[PDB]
């Protein structure tokens, strides 16, 4: 009666029912690629039934087609997701850094000077949004108010 | 969903995964899948700690990659409280790209022209640096080496000398790097993309839970002037087919309208005749039928929950 | 697109699709998880309500002819509600009248 | 809005125009009646083109 448990009649067995049933990348990558919201699938119920998952999610890493969440304590990894994106590293850290180091201007300034730079700004400055004795009576209660034709 | 919206999408996964870690891709792609995720709904769907969540959203929202938006919710069966929902305002996050990769090749064309000039001069005591033109006032009398004015002491020739090629080099790879964002700002450019709102993205949202704590709409407060800093931006077709006795009813409903026009506009009987002699006014073929039928037959085989609502 | 859409149904939220490709055309809510699935076809639907633009509520039901089924479904966008009620509109007005032909024949 | 079809003025439409008549007999035993059928023809680009 259990849900759990997969009954086989060609052979009469019991056999257990892994929550998804995942025993390769390509099943893998179309499961995660299936999959309606952006709720990550656990690898803690991913290796249950699965000899080998660690290996596999970190051969997908370096490929870049899985995005995955690994622990703090130790590199191990948890729920994954979809790579929707394209390589998972292809900036060099010495222009990650460069990139952290700039420091943009104020918001209601930016459109200025990337218009002085001669670069098209896709924005304006939000100061310059412009917000934006009735005679007969027996007759009351009858008369529809036909102002315009 | 437009091919710009695409366009735009790739451009911030792009730059996402390229120029910040991991979490902030996770958190930046749940954003861009869905449309305005709450703060609740954003931490079950990653399942990440709030403390963890703090600086990707921090960094995100000084970026400009995300737009926060607040606001009062009031559940019929508890407390009102105040959710914060994250989306991607389209302009502001492209404007700042584009600022920061002009920043950043503009910073390394300005290294490889400081470079380019001469090296200089260093006091290894004080750690003071001296220009090529400032030390050349403080050299000694025997005109032999160049004194320091703190320390009295030689200088010693910068650095600097041979990374002339490696900068170059390093302008080289940036640029190959950072080659599709240049592209798809060119199609932005091309294209002309609309200022998003929390309202407006409501429009596109997958609901992330079942049942979200989260109410995902907007009833801004009636006649509320109040304006806050960067929240405003710029039939039925029926067919009739008609029969032979449908097409005889309408030619007699037709005579009867007819009739009836040609009596209203006919003069009344008052006035048709004069009235002066009146009262004054004051208080079978069937068997034939069925006989040739047989004939003819007999000739062919020879030859062989109550609120209002709106009707609509 | 206007033939699919965020909507609540039963305090469940999920998404909401008409197919039309399958005569006849059927309106069919499945849940976020895919735990719960709804369809009802549309030719069973008597008249269409929906709340009015003035009320904060964004719901439309959709009444079945005959202890006669509802069928009541929440928006989170009026965009999309309007978008879906534009096309539920037609199928139905087309059903119906396909019923007056059948029964007038 | 009322539009009114007859009999002839169906059999002129076939005769003039042999894709209403493709797509009406491959199409009217099978998925849905003629009433059906000439209202989404009314109602399509088809129709306007
Ligand atoms: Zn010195």
């Amino acid at each position: 009666k259990l849900d759990r448990i997969e009954f086989d009649p060609k052979k009469g067995t019991f056999k257990y029912l892994s929550t998804y049933d995942v025993h390769s990348p390509s099943e893998l990558l179309k499961l995660l690629r299936s999959q309606v919201t952006f709720k990550g699938i656990s690898c803690k119920d991913l290796k249950d039934g699965w000899p080998q998952c660690d290996e596999t999610i970190n051969q997908l890493e370096e490929d870049s087609k899985i995005l995955v969440l690994r622990t703090k304590k130790d590199k191990t990894p948890r729920y994954v997701w979809y790579n929707s994106g394209g390589n998972l590293k292809c900036i060099d850290e010495e222009f990650v850094k460069m990139w952290e180091n700039v420091q943009l201007p104020q918001f209601a300034e930016l459109p200025r000077k990337l218009q002085d730079l001669g670069l098209k700004p896709a924005s304006v400055d939000p100061a310059t949004i412009k917000r934006q004795k009735i005679t007969n009576t027996h007759m009351t209660g009858i008369l529809k108010d036909y102002s315009h034709r | 969903d437009r091919p710009i919206d695409d366009i735009v999408k790739n451009l911030l996964k792009f730059v996402v995964r390229g120029f910040y870690g991991g979490s902030f891709v996770l958190v930046l792609d749940a954003i861009l899948f869905h449309s305005v995720l709450a703060e609740d709904d954003l931490k079950q769907l990653l399942s990440i700690n709030k403390t963890e969540l703090g600086p990707l959203i921090a960094r995100l929202r000084s970026d400009r990659l995300i737009s926060i938006h607040k606001q009062r919710e009031y559940p019929p069966n508890s407390k009102s409280v105040e959710r914060v929902y994250y989306y991607v305002k389209y302009p502001h996050a492209i404007d700042a790209i584009k600022w920061k990769v002009h920043q950043v090749v503009q910073r390394l064309k300005d290294d490889l022209d400081k470079n380019s000039e001469p090296n200089g001069y260093m006091c290894p005591i004080c750690l003071t640096k001296y220009t090529q033109l400032e030390a050349v006032q403080l050299l000694n009398f025997d005109r032999t080496e160049f004194l320091c004015s703190l320390c009295d002491e030689p200088l010693v020739e910068d650095d600097s000398g041979k990374k002339n090629k490696e900068k170059q080099d390093k302008l080289n790879r940036l640029m190959d790097q950072i080659q599709p964002i240049i592209d798809s700002l060119k199609k932005i450019d091309d294209s002309r993309i609309e200022e998003n709102t929390f309202e407006i993205a409501l429009a596109r949202l997958i609901p992330p839970q079942n049942q979200s704590h989260a109410a995902y709409t907007y009833n801004p407060k009636k006649g509320s002037t109040m304006f806050r800093p960067g929240d405003s931006a710029p039939a039925t077709l029926h067919i009739n087919i008609t029969t032979a006795s449908d097409e005889v009813a309408q030619r007699e409903l037709q005579e009867r309208q007819a009739e009836e026009k040609r009596k209203q506009n006919a003069v009344p009987e008052w006035h048709k005749q004069s009235t002066i002699g009146k009262t004054a006014l004051g208080r079978e073929e069937r068997e034939n039928e069925k006989t040739l039928n047989d004939y003819y037959a007999a000739l062919a085989k020879k030859q062989a929950l109550e609120d209002e609502f709106e009707d609509v | 697109m206007s033939h699919s859409g965020a909507a609540i149904f039963e305090k469940v939220s999920g998404i909401i699709a008409i197919n039309e490709d399958v005569s006849p055309a059927e309106l069919t809510w499945r849940s976020t998880d895919g735990d719960k699935v709804h369809t009802v076809v549309l030719s069973t639907i008597d008249k269409l309500q929906a709340t009015p633009a003035s009320s904060e509520k964004m719901m439309l039901r959709l009444i079945g002819k005959v202890k006669p089924q509802r069928h009541m479904f929440s928006f989170n966008n009026r965009t999309v509600m309007d978008n879906i009620k534009m096309t539920l509109q037609q199928i139905i007005s087309r059903y119906k009248d396909a019923d007056i032909y059948e029964e007038k024949r | 809005v009322n539009v009114n079809l007859s009999r002839e003025k169906i059999l002129n439409i076939f005769e003039n125009y042999p894709i209403v008549k493709k797509a009406y007999t491959d199409n009217v035993p099978k998925n849905f009646k003629e009433p059906e059928f000439w209202a989404r023809f009314f109602s399509s680009k088809l129709f306007r083109k």
